[PDB]
């Protein structure tokens, strides 16, 4: 990251003001950038092109919200509003020619979040070790997460009560005898600092 | 509208080939160049070079001198990348780009391609099945327990995909090298066990397809 510089992480509230920097180096300070949109599972998009003097064009099925700046070397991708589906990794780009031939650029990418999202708590269902697995002398104790938002859960597993919308599973690999010689196991689900539990019992 | 449609996960041992694909519809695929960007795990996009649509000629970055074939079969609106002699650093997800009016290098983007470049083994899932013993009025909730298989990915579908409500799949887990996943559907009592209850398990790479009917026990 010289040509192009991006801080890697950026966060913002819902519904407020968002602004991002890529800053070019001394050699291309006047240059012409590019803005990308990078989602997991989807292509990456075409944001927009902006130019020294702040001027731009977005599109693609961009929104309004998304708008560019420029300060001498830095130059600014704004989103008004931000909202969760703006969730993304953003990079910049950059085009020149170097002795007679083209060469482009990439930046790191700066991968923002957005933060104070009504919250959805969890479900969580749990199976025991099935009984085919069990005769193979192994056990796997399953925890589903399910039916909450935003994004973004931990989890951790108890066995006796002490340690050892969006979906997310947990699985405990075990051999047989471990999961028999318990009297019980927890899933243990932490989402947006709050706690679910769900119990399994090898008794029952 | 404009898509770039990529070719599915590769697996290669290093030493080997692999050839991927990105098939254009929407626009007139002579008229733009395309490109090939590389992204490897950890790092950023890097530009490996273009290829002329209409003359066929290609233009290499330095890095991608020796190894890197791009070529197309206009017939089909399609633009191949072949690498040749897999070395470990060619793990990455690869994406065609397509140029647009005025000087843009990168308007339109497939959706990537992973290829990893490993010598670990393709292993098939185990498949179990998650279900109560068969109280009057309540929603049960059975399951499929998909464990220990590489590489990604596997599909599941319930009653050949006739059962769709209540169902959630959810994303696989990386443990140990190997990948675990399961899916879950709640049914009515007394839907279930009156009504049976599939759970169907693909994994493409293994050429697996395992089914398995839920009944009452464990």
């Amino acid at each position: 990251q010289l040509v192009l510089t991006q801080s890697s992480s950026a966060s913002f509230s819902l519904g407020a003001s968002a602004k991002l920097t890529c800053t070019l180096n001394s050699q291309h300070s006047t240059y012409t950038i590019e803005w990308y949109q990078q989602q997991p599972l989807k292509p990456p998009k075409y944001v927009m092109e902006l130019k020294k003097d702040g001027s731009h064009s977005t599109g693609d099925g961009i929104p309004d919200r998304f708008s560019g700046s420029s300060s001498g070397a830095d130059r600014y991708l704004s989103i008004s509003n931000i909202q969760p589906e703006d969730e993304a990794i953003y990079i910049c780009g950059v085009g020149d020619t170097i002795k007679e031939q083209f060469v482009y650029v990439f930046g790191g990418g700066t991968k923002v979040t957005v933060l104070g999202q009504p919250k959805s708590t969890p479900t969580l269902t749990v199976f025991p070790p099935s009984s085919e697995e069990l005769k193979e002398n192994k056990a796997t104790l399953v925890c589903l997460i399910s039916n909450f938002s935003p994004s973004g859960v931990t989890v951790a597993w108890k066995a006796n009560g002490t340690p050892i919308k969006f979906m997310a599973s947990s699985f405990l690999h075990l051999t047989s005898d471990q999961w028999r010689s318990h009297n019980s196991f927890t899933c243990q689900v932490t989402h947006e600092g709050d706690t679910v539990e769900k119990s399994l019992s090898p008794a029952e | 509208q404009i898509q770039l449609v990529q070719s599915g996960p590769e697996l290669k041992k290093p030493g080997e080939t692999v050839k991927i694909s990105c098939k254009a519809s929407g626009y007139t695929f002579t008229t733009y160049g395309m490109s090939w960007v590389k992204q490897a795990p950890g790092k950023g996009f890097e530009w490996m070079g273009w290829i002329n649509t209409y003359s066929g000629v290609p233009t290499y970055v330095d890095d991608f001198k020796g190894r890197f074939a791009f070529s197309l079969e206009t017939s089909a609106s399609t633009a191949y990348l072949q690498i040749n002699n897999l070395k470990n650093e060619d793990t990455a997800v690869y994406f065609c780009a397509r140029g647009g009016d005025n000087y843009l290098w990168f308007a339109y983007w497939g959706q990537g391609t992973l290829v990893t470049v490993s010598a670990a083994k393709t292993t098939p899932p185990s498949v179990y099945p998650l279900a109560p013993g068969s109280q009057t009025n309540s929603m049960v909730t059975l399951g499929c327990l998909v464990k220990g298989y590489f590489p990604e990915p596997v599909t599941v579908t319930w009653n050949s995909g006739s059962l769709s409500s209540g169902v959630h799949t959810f994303p696989a887990v990386l443990q140990s090298d190997l990948y675990t996943l399961s899916s879950s559907v709640t049914v009515p009592s007394s839907t279930w066990p009156s009504q049976t209850v599939t759970c169907n398990v693909a994994h493409p790479a293994s050429s697996t397809k395992v089914d398995k009917k839920i009944v009452p026990r464990d």
